[PDB]
């Protein structure tokens, strides 16, 4: 029996590095094979193509970087959609429809301000990178919509370094105002969009100032009864407003995004402001009693709209002031799985890591857990399981759990909550969850977790995983076999050896920097023999520091807490290699904003912790297509990459 | 082009807008005409006589000379201390923007006056016609394209 | 009382209608629910819910509570409105915003901006190896103790003026200090200068907290004087260099005069000389001198060329408010016609340095103009004259024609403007071939009956409405606004004769030289403009247009309208499109000289026409070259300067001419065609001799629960209606000190049932503008105001309206927010500064003056004049005091003569008690300078009453006691001054 | 002729917005708001 296996990324990018794996197995002779990239569907154009060869001295593992030429495709009215990946040697040729998109790229959009008034000039620039994260060099345009959906000003530029000066975009005397939107594009080759926000508001000369500050900034069971609200008001002139007429009105908001809103002529207190301070308390439950929903339970993540008018009594001068939204919290905490793979394999033990948060989403130490769990076989025989209890780990935050399965379960529905010492029953965290075992006809199972993932990897260490399988034909298995995924493309890829004088054997990788910001560790073994190949495999999410490749750091001498005004000052910047720098200053008020290293794996095709139902499923989550002659039995339709699933 | 027959009969002072407006020499078959000779009244109407400036100029010099200008129907008789001279306006524009004036010598000279703000163009043509018909081929001086 | 509004905005909470019912429920205790209604303009389902809620509102009013009343305005404001983008804060302009090469290591060292602020310095690297996202680093700029002073924009000279300031001290712990000023010499000052700025007095200012800061001055001259406030602590001293700007008593007046420089007499007689006379006007104030400045440009287009191309601002109509989209037009029209002069004439050449450069950043300013009027553009494409009013086809046409004449240089958005163009042709153009205006925009008041001023109306928006379609036709070439060009074309073709206007006849010849010349009936047009031309000279120097006919009219002007300039451009533009060459030098000579320094002229229509007459015909004639010897010299002075004007500079800058003589500016053989404008501005006292076109009345009230009401009336010319007057400017300026309640005015402005279509707050001035102003009757406006700093001797401000595109149909009038009398004494000391600068009446029959230092005085050189006169009357005008004398006897004569018993007129500024003059007694005085006035056809002197003015009493008799003695001496000193000849 | 095609601002194949052509003889005119696609437009004759 003689296998072959080609890794790819799901989906091919116009105009990227597409890095091909190719790993045989059972051949002992050399041979060579050839990679191409062709025309959909009769193959008489090649985009692209390389040879690679296969010998003892190559381990019969090879690797091929293929390129889609943008100028290679038609443009406009029939572009294309498909191409062929195929694979020809003295053995076999095997060839899969594959998806372009004509997304390739990064554009980030950087304006000085988020807010400007009339007669200002807006300096904007734009950050270019290609797929691989390296200054892209292509000319880009930029579109300038103001709030009432109009293209007003379009103005394109060459790139030489990656980073695009443009020229300043000067506000009008009298403007529209409100949202204004910024589009970076590519003028050629591909669709790659940026897109920025910046709102215009008109200047009013304000009388004096006046703040709101609430009890919390949110709204427990606690305070649902009261909620204390201090509005302090004082004059420009940095002196307090002796004497004012306090007006507060209260709503309920869906959405802070969404500018609509609720309210409650019922809770239309007014107070007097006195020396500069005043206080009033909302009984939440009782102006809540209008508008419905009466209970707690509901206006859960919804929140509470707050408007005051302070009209000072000397003068009578009128201002105002409002507070967004105060969430209602139902629960001081919410629950997470960490690295849990969502996928049972029969005979390994079943771990679950939930984690717990607060109301701003920082890791709730000490915070008890407990887990119950039902489990369904193949007899449809439904099984309770006794609950467990762990309590929350306070290093990292996680709270973590083993759970032994009989050999024949098939579907564990798990459910998780927090025993706080002081919380009601209503008041807890509480989260469901839902496990399908992994399918073989073969019995035969895959399960590989690296020591643990507390803490996170550090690029320049070592990631000694452990790959336990579980199966029959154990012993016949000659070794196995790993890639590695980063940023939408295999970085890596080899074999190692199986040792049969145990049941897991450690796998090092070293980590590197092509592996930051998370990567994916895809391993499999090849059970043989009569019937047909079958590849058994088992994928994890890999978490790694977010740690630049030329590292920059600036410094401000004279190190001090505050300065003077025209104070000449030395600015210091630091790179770890010759690098261009964009340097801003903005006044911090604006701000009352962007971070890259999120949006940057939007190119990580995969989802989930790893693991998948079925071999197929695995690599599929993993962001991979694969052509074999041994077992290739997908779902349906699968062609387009998996999407992160929302619950 | 139209009728050039206009203000009938001819009265100076309805000629001299009332004494209201100034007047500036564009053509006179006077040799020496005065460069930029632009008449303007200098007082009230009182009687038959009526005071008028006149401002001129000599190489790059401007001047002015005070006159008083004695009124009779369609005469004037124009005087300066001892220094006379008569007048008599033959031709008026309809809306008195522009006249054509006959002073009295052995060699009797015919000019033209017009309203220094201006007037209307076919009146100052027809003006210019009366002006050219009585000149009648004599040499006709333009004092105002004298560099004013 | 809460469900007796419940059910109002219950009922209005989702009505198609509602903001009518909301500023229907606002406050308007001057007007009835009916009379705001009869305003309303958008149907009338606005009209009765208006209606309705002002109705209700008014009958829940009656007898309220505070408390009643503000949370009735909760209960409307929250529900019925929508929301409004506005931020309450400043943000100053980011810096540090460059790129830098860094080698692993680079140190760049700068200073910190001049601000309280905490700075956010943020670097993003981008290399081979990807981006970096450095961390944020913070840099706060704060002061803990410092001074701020509130200078207002402007002061009248002899106001006694209250600065205010604060020093602010954020530390927790309190401390002393001392703020004191710095004396300027023209700056008088109660307190006298130690050693030479001020006194420090110590005060505390408590810990996290301010102290008030007050400093009375009294600006004894004109112009901008630097003061200088230090504030002293314990921890150091800071200086904050502050300018007040002291500004004359009574109007401003500008007035202009255009030379041409020909001197090979190219395009009509040579030029070579010309002087402008210095003359002063008859009631300028007192002890303010007469400016006026000079600018030589280099060509016809020249003028428009220095206001673009040197950026030292600027409007070339800024005596014109904002607020039209016209404005925001007319805003890059001259920068347009400069860059359609430099393109297509090739005259890039003109700069020293790159043109390139220069015409990326013409085409630059001419985007960023061309995007300020997108604010002014409705959904539909459609434009509006007023941000947020209803749509007008007559800006809708003037938009369609700066635009179309842009879309040249600047590529313009062709899918947008077919949508506007088709907004014209689809929905507002009538069988007839007429065009229709949607708004309540009336840009022009015409003459004739209401159906003879309907007709003239539709002629005019016809023919303008043709313009803007022919100037943005090629962006949009459709057959189907073809065909309506052609129903428009035949409508003006069968209705311009018989004209009503020269006006209406020029635009419609204009409008149909735009299309097809070949036409019989535009040629008959053609012809019987031709017919209404006037002319200066014959052979004609100058040919111009009058804006009435001939046959209603028969009398010339003697000073150009925006109507006579708008009117001369059609008729110019109209014969440049017929190219007729020998027909339009003298209106090109006329138009060139009526141009203003700027570029501009009266209005914005005028403006824009002959800026485009001017330009055409520049590119239409041979470019000469350009060298000249200009010498500007005074005629009995020195010689001002010279410069020699060729290709290489001829956009120089202005020069202020200060000297008191009458002005030269000549030539000698040159080449070229130069330009020489001189801006005259004068302070008058009075505006009576003023042709005024409103009655205008303005006074201040005390209300219940001070407040300025200006009322203002259009008076018809001959053979207009009753109708009104069309787009108006109401300006207010505003005293000294005095502060206006923009809540108010907002509220006169943003309702449904608006009085004024606008309005802003600029210099002191508040400035509204209307669509019309009534004839039948009174419009006012009425806003509160307030005291921000205190004014003595408060100077009166203006009040002006006037039509927008007729800046000549005005009325200017004199107020004060202020009743004060009376003016009796000022009682000691505290004393000098008000005293300061007029005469003192010597001691009534004081024996002690020893007739020699009444001899040493009137021989004094600085003495111009001294002489004895008899009072014969008393007059207060305005801010001064005029006193009709007799000149009995001359005693002394520097200057200019005057005749013995003739007519003399003295001045005093009327804050002045001391030089208290009685009717019918005889005095000496004498003094310095004098006025020299042409009243009637004569002379007439006026003589100023200041300091060093010796005045004295002196009776005709003997029956004085001992005064015997007194006139003895007085007539020795007489017999001894024209005996001797000092 | 021409009258009788159709025309819109649709999206390029790279996500651009773009009017389509109407035939050799005429124009295409988007009534409405710029922002709206896909939004057919009518063809419009040209002279
Ligand atoms: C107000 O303060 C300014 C700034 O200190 C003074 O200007 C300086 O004056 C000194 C002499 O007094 C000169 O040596 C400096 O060169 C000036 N600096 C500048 C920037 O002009 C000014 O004189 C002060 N005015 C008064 C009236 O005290």
């Amino acid at each position: 029996e003689q296998t072959y296996v080609i890794s790819a990324p799901k989906i091919f990018r116009v105009g990227a590095s597409e890095n091909i794996v190719i790993q045989v197995y059972g051949y002992t002779e050399a041979f060579d094979a050839t990679i191409s990239i062709k025309s959909y569907p009769d193959k008489k154009f090649s985009y692209s193509s390389g040879h690679v060869h296969l010998s003892s001295e190559n381990k019969f593992q090879n690797s091929a970087i293929l390129t889609i030429q943008p100028k290679q495709l038609p443009g406009g009215q029939n572009p294309v959609s498909y191409v062929y990946l195929e694979v020809v040697s003295k053995h076999f040729s095997k060839s899969k429809r594959m998806p372009i998109t004509y997304d390739n790229g990064f554009l980030f959009i950087h304006t000085d301000k988020p807010v400007y008034t009339p007669d200002q000039s807006v300096k904007v620039r734009v950050y270019s990178l290609n797929d691989d994260l390296k200054p892209a060099k292509r000319e880009t345009v930029l579109t300038f919509i103001d709030p009432e959906g109009s293209e007003v000003d379009m103005v394109e530029e060459i790139d030489h370094i990656g980073i695009i000066s443009f020229p300043d975009f000067k506000i009008p005397s009298n403007p529209r105002y409100g949202m204004w939107t910024i589009k970076a594009k590519y003028k050629e080759d591909f669709s790659t969009t940026g897109t920025a926000y910046f709102e215009v508001k008109e200047y009013v000369l304000p009388h004096f100032s006046v703040s709101i500050e609430p009890e919390y900034n949110f709204i427990g069971y606690k305070n649902f009864k009261n909620f204390e609200i201090t509005i302090k008001a004082r004059y420009f002139y940095n002196k307090v407003v002796t004497e004012a007429d306090v007006y507060i009105t209260f709503g309920i908001r869906e959405d802070l995004k969404d500018d609509q809103k609720e309210m409650m002529q019922t809770a239309m207190q007014n107070t007097m402001l006195i020396n500069g301070i005043a206080q009033v308390t909302f009984d939440s439950e009782t102006a809540v009693k209008e508008l419905s929903y009466y209970s707690l339970e509901d206006l859960n993540n919804k929140y509470l709209y707050i408007a005051v008018t302070v009209i000072e009594s000397t003068g009578g001068f009128s201002e105002e002031a409002e507070i967004p939204g105060i969430k209602y919290v139902l629960s001081p905490y919410k629950l997470n799985l960490v690295a849990t793979p969502l996928f049972l394999k029969p005979g390994i033990p079943y771990p679950i890591k939930v984690q717990v948060k607060d109301s701003l989403d920082q890791l709730v130490g000490g915070v008890p857990v407990t887990l119950n769990a039902q489990t369904i076989d193949v007899n449809q025989e439904t099984s309770d399981l006794d609950p467990s209890k762990s309590v929350t780990r306070v290093d990292d935050g996680v709270a973590s759990f083993v759970l032994n399965l009989p050999s024949g379960v098939t579907v564990l529905e798990f459910n998780v909550k927090t025993d706080a010492p002081d919380l009601p029953e209503e008041n807890q965290a509480r989260e469901g969850y839902r496990a399908i075992a992994y399918s073989s006809l073969s019995q035969s199972y895959l399960y590989i977790d690296w020591t643990d993932n507390h803490k996170a990897l550090l690029v320049g260490e070592h990631l000694n995983i452990i790959v336990t399988p579980k199966s029959p034909y154990i012993d016949k298995i000659t070794h196995y076999n790993y890639l590695i995924l980063s940023k939408g493309k295999i970085i890596h890829f080899g074999t190692r050896e199986k040792f049969s004088d145990a049941s897991y054997q450690s796998i090092n990788i070293p980590v590197t920097q092509n592996m930051v910001p998370s990567s994916r560790l895809l391993v499999y073994y090849i059970v043989t023999g009569e019937q047909t190949a079958e590849l058994v495999s088992d994928s994890v999410w890999l978490n790694i520091e977010e740690k630049c490749g030329n590292q920059l750091q600036v410094h401000l001498s004279p190190d001090a807490d505050a300065y003077s005004p025209g104070q000449t000052v030395s600015l210091n910047m630091a790179t770890g290699m010759d690098s261009w720098v964009a340097l801003a200053a903005v006044d911090s008020a604006v701000y009352g904003l962007e971070r890259v290293f999120q949006f940057l794996e939007k190119s990580d095709l995969g989802c989930g912790a790893g693991g998948g139902l079925n071999n197929a499923n695995v690599f599929h989550l993993a962001g991979l297509t694969f052509l074999t002659n041994a077992n290739a039995d997908d779902s349906q339709e699968n062609d387009e990459p998996c999407k992160e699933i929302l619950r | 082009e139209s009728d050039c027959t206009g203000s009938e009969p001819v009265d100076a002072f309805q000629a001299f807008s009332e004494g209201k407006e100034a007047y500036v020499l564009v053509r006179s078959t006077d040799p020496k005409a005065r460069d930029c000779l632009k008449g303007e009244p200098a007082g009230e109407k009182q009687d038959n006589t009526l005071p008028v400036m006149m401002t001129f100029k000599q190489g790059t010099d401007w001047a002015s000379t005070d006159w008083t200008f004695t009124l009779d129907g369609a005469k004037v008789t124009a005087t300066l201390g001892q220094l006379t001279q008569n007048r008599e306006v033959v031709y008026d524009s309809q809306s008195h923007h522009c006249h054509v004036d006959k002073v009295e010598k052995e060699v009797p000279d015919y000019e033209m006056w017009m309203l220094d703000a201006g007037g209307l163009e076919v009146e100052v043509e027809c003006c210019r016609q009366k002006l050219e018909e009585l000149a009648s081929g004599r040499n006709q001086m333009y004092p105002h394209l004298k560099d004013c | 009382l809460q469900k007796k509004i419940e059910e109002i905005a219950a009922k209005y909470k989702h009505s198609v209608v509602k903001k009518c019912c909301y500023d229907g429920a606002c406050v308007n205790n001057d007007e009835t629910c009916e009379q705001r209604a009869a305003r309303i303009s958008l149907g009338p389902r606005c009209i009765k819910a208006f209606t309705e809620c002002c109705v209700v509102a008014s009958q829940l009013r009656a007898n309220i509570s505070h408390k009643d009343m503000q949370l009735g305005r909760l209960h409307m404001k929250t529900l019925l409105p929508v929301s409004k983008p506005e931020i309450r804060s400043y943000f100053p302009e980011s810096w540090l915003w460059e790129v830098h090469l860094v080698p692993r290591r680079k140190q760049l060292q700068f200073a910190l901006p001049d601000s309280l602020t905490t700075w956010e310095i943020q670097g993003v690297g981008i290399s081979n190896t990807g981006i970096c996202v450095a961390d944020t680093v913070k840099a706060k700029v704060f002061k803990d103790v410092f001074l701020e002073m509130n200078i207002p924009y402007s002061v009248v000279r002899g106001e006694q003026i209250q600065l205010k300031g604060t020093v602010y001290n954020y530390r927790t712990s309190g401390m002393q200090f001392c703020v004191k000023m710095s004396a300027v010499e023209g700056i008088c000052t109660s307190e006298s200068p130690v050693i030479k700025s001020s006194k420090c007095v110590r005060q505390k200012v408590e810990g996290s907290s301010s102290h008030l800061v007050t400093f009375t001055v009294l600006p004894l001259e004109i112009g901008l004087h630097n003061i200088n406030f230090s504030l002293e602590t314990w921890f150091g001293k800071e200086i904050l260099v502050k300018t007040l700007r002291v500004v004359p008593e009574g109007v401003k007046r500008e007035s202009y005069s255009g030379v041409t420089l020909d001197p090979r007499g190219i395009y009509g007689t040579i030029s070579r000389r010309k002087e402008f006379p210095y003359r002063i006007p008859l009631d300028l104030v007192p002890k303010t001198e007469i400016k006026r400045i000079l600018s030589v440009k280099g060509l016809l287009v020249g003028e428009i060329l220095s206001a673009v191309l040197s950026q030292e601002g600027i409007n070339i109509l800024t005596h014109l408010p904002k607020g039209s989209a016209e404005a925001e037009l007319m805003s890059v029209v001259p920068v347009f016609y400069v860059f359609h002069y430099l393109e297509t004439g090739n005259h890039w050449n003109i700069f020293h340095s790159d043109p390139l450069i220069e015409k990326q950043k013409l085409k630059k300013k001419l985007k960023e103009g061309m995007l300020s009027i997108m604010s002014y553009r409705n959904a539909d494409y459609s434009y509006s004259v007023w941000k947020g009013g209803s749509a007008s086809t007559w800006l809708t046409a003037f938009a369609l024609r700066v635009l179309g004449q842009v879309n040249k240089y600047v590529e313009q958005n062709q899918n947008s403007i077919c949508n506007s163009l088709l907004w014209l042709v689809e929905n507002y153009q009538l069988d007839n071939g007429s065009f229709k205006e949607n708004s309540q925009y009336q840009p022009i008041k015409l003459q004739g009956t209401l159906p003879v001023e309907a007709r003239e109306n539709s002629l005019y928006l016809t023919a303008f409405t043709v313009i803007g379609i022919r100037k943005a036709f090629d962006i949009c070439p459709l057959v189907k606004i073809d065909t309506a060009l052609i129903k428009a074309d035949n409508f003006l073709l069968e209705n311009t004769l018989p004209a009503q206007s020269t006006f209406t006849l020029a635009i419609s010849a204009y409008a149909l030289s735009l299309g097809d010349k070949t036409h019989p009936q535009f040629r008959s047009i053609v012809s019987a403009l031709k017919r209404e031309a006037l002319v200066k000279g014959n052979p004609p120097i100058y040919r111009f247009w009058k804006d009435n006919l001939q046959h209603k009219d028969s009398s010339v002007p003697n000073t150009g309208t925006a109507r006579m300039v708008e009117t001369t451009a059609y008729a110019l533009l109209t014969s440049l499109n017929l190219k007729d060459i020998n027909y339009v030098n003298p209106v090109i000579k006329w138009l060139s000289e009526e141009q203003r320094y700027g570029g501009g002229f009266y209005s914005t229509q005028d403006t824009i026409n002959a800026i485009e007459g001017l330009t055409e015909y520049s590119l239409l004639v041979k470019q000469l070259r350009l060298s000249m010897d200009i010498d500007v010299s005074y005629k009995h002075k020195g010689a001002l300067h010279n410069y020699k004007m060729t290709d290489k500079n001829f956009l120089g800058r202005p020069v202020e001419v200060l000297l008191n003589d009458d002005l030269i500016v000549s030539t000698g053989f040159g080449s070229g065609l130069a330009t020489v404008h001189v801006t005259t501005v004068v302070h008058k006292t009075s505006t009576s001799e003023e042709v005024c076109s409103f009655y205008l009345k303005i006074d201040t009230q005390d209300i219940e629960a001070k407040r300025i009401v200006a009322c203002a009336s259009y008076k018809p010319s001959r053979e207009e209606s009753s109708s009104g007057s069309s787009h108006a400017v109401m300006d207010i300026s505003l005293p000294t000190g005095i502060s206006a309640n923009e809540e108010d005015l907002k509220a006169l402005v943003e309702g449904v049932d608006q009085l004024f279509t606008d309005y802003q707050i600029k210099d002191g001035h508040v400035i509204l503008q209307l669509n019309s102003i009534p004839s039948s009757d009174f419009l006012c406006v009425r806003f509160r105001i307030f005291e921000l700093f205190e004014v003595g001797f408060l100077s009166p401000a203006t009040f002006t309206v006037y039509e927008y595109h007729r800046p000549d149909k005005q009325c200017t009038m004199f107020y004060s927010t202020s009743n004060i009398k009376i003016q009796k004494v000022c009682e000691g000391a505290a004393c000098k500064c008000v005293e300061a600068d007029c005469g003192q009446m010597q001691e009534e029959l004081d024996l002690t003056i020893s007739a020699e230092t009444r001899k040493q005085t009137a021989c004094k050189p600085e003495i111009a004049y001294a002489y004895k006169v008899s009072i014969t009357s008393i007059t207060v005008e305005n801010v001064f005091v005029k006193y009709k004398a007799t000149l009995l006897d001359i005693y002394k004569t520097g200057e200019a003569v005057a005749e013995k018993d003739s007519e003399i007129t003295f001045i005093k500024k009327v804050t002045c008690t001391n030089a208290e003059l009685v009717k019918g007694r005889q005095y000496l005085i004498m003094g310095k300078e004098a006025l020299q006035i042409k009243y009637n056809f004569s002379f007439r002197y006026i003589y100023p009453l200041d300091s060093l003015t010796w005045i004295e009493y002196w009776p005709r008799d003997t029956t004085c006691s001992s005064c015997q003695a007194f006139l003895a001496n007085l007539d020795e000193f007489a017999e001894d001054i024209f005996l001797n000849g000092c | 002729q021409c009258v009788n095609a159709t025309c819109e601002r649709k999206l390029d194949a790279l996500g651009n917005a773009v009017i389509t052509k109407c035939p050799q003889g005429c124009l295409c005119v988007v009534r409405g708001a710029s922002n709206i696609v896909p939004a057919n437009g009518t063809c419009f004759q040209l002279a």
